């Protein structure tokens, strides 16, 4: 069990791009506060998040919210891998579209 | 009988009531209500009734069109329930007068209303008045 392998946990803050870790957890992987961290999930899915240091959390556990877990196709208490990648750069154009199942009645 | 002197003479007495061709009005008397439909008038479509104005009334009664009855229950046919009438109106104005809005906002409107009281207090009357006056 490599140190970059953790167990997901429910977060107190409901931000969709914030992941809370204990400082001791980040020290083992050279992770710093406010950096950009990649997380691999199941069924070939992965996500990108930012990190915040919370002392209430414990080393084996990593805190996320419901949307990130749904993107990663994982459930609470499952095991995920956390990596770091500095290639995440500022983008010029991002194309986003809404879902038909939720935008009914609003134009 | 002579419906003229029975109903129309007091109705147009001293009142310069505007009259449009094709409309209907209600006259209350003789322990009943009578609907009169205007057929024709000299000044094109609209006119003002005057003491010198001739009032023709000879002819068979007309047949009712798709227009609704004017003797049906309304908000003026219910009395003594002003607070409850206001509550019901504010509860049913949004789902009925503006229905499609609830497809947009996504908030669930009220569905079930229970009226209770002594028998003969007018629950069915209130229900019919609310249904009729909102076009439901
Ligand atoms: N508040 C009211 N104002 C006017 N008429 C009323 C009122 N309450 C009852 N009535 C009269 O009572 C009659 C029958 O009452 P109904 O509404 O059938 O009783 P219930 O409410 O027990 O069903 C109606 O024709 C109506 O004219």
């Amino acid at each position: 069990k490599s140190p970059n392998r953790l167990v997901v946990d429910e977060a107190i803050n409901d931000d969709n791009s914030v992941v809370s870790l204990h400082p001791a957890t980040m020290e083992k992987l050279q992770l710093f506060r406010g950096d950009t961290i990649l997380i691999k999930g199941k069924k070939r899915k992965d996500t990108v998040c930012i990190a915040l240091a919370d002392e209430t959390c414990e080393e084996p556990k990593i805190r996320m919210n419901k949307v990130v877990r749904s993107n990663l196709r994982v459930r609470l208490g499952d095991v995920i891998s956390v990596h770091q990648c500095p290639d995440v750069k500022y983008g010029k154009r991002v194309h986003i579209l809404p879902v038909d199942d939720t935008v009914e009645g609003v134009t | 009988g002579n419906l003229f002197d029975a109903y129309l003479k007091p109705y147009f007495l001293e009142a310069y009531r505007p009259v449009r061709k094709g409309d209907l009005f209600l006259v209350r008397g003789g322990m009943r209500s009578v609907e009169f439909k205007v057929i024709e008038t000299d000044p094109a479509e609209y006119c003002v009734v005057a003491p010198d104005t001739e009032i023709f009334c000879e002819g068979e009664p007309v047949k009712r069109e798709d227009e609704e009855r004017l003797d049906d229950v309304g908000y003026d046919d219910v009395g003594g329930v002003r607070k409850q009438m206001a509550q019901i109106r504010e509860l049913v104005e949004l789902p009925l007068r503006h229905p499609q809005l609830f497809k947009s906002i996504g908030v669930k409107p009220p569905k079930g209303i229970l009226l209770y009281g002594p028998p003969g207090s007018g629950k069915t009357l209130i229900a019919r008045a609310v249904a009729n006056e909102t076009g439901a």
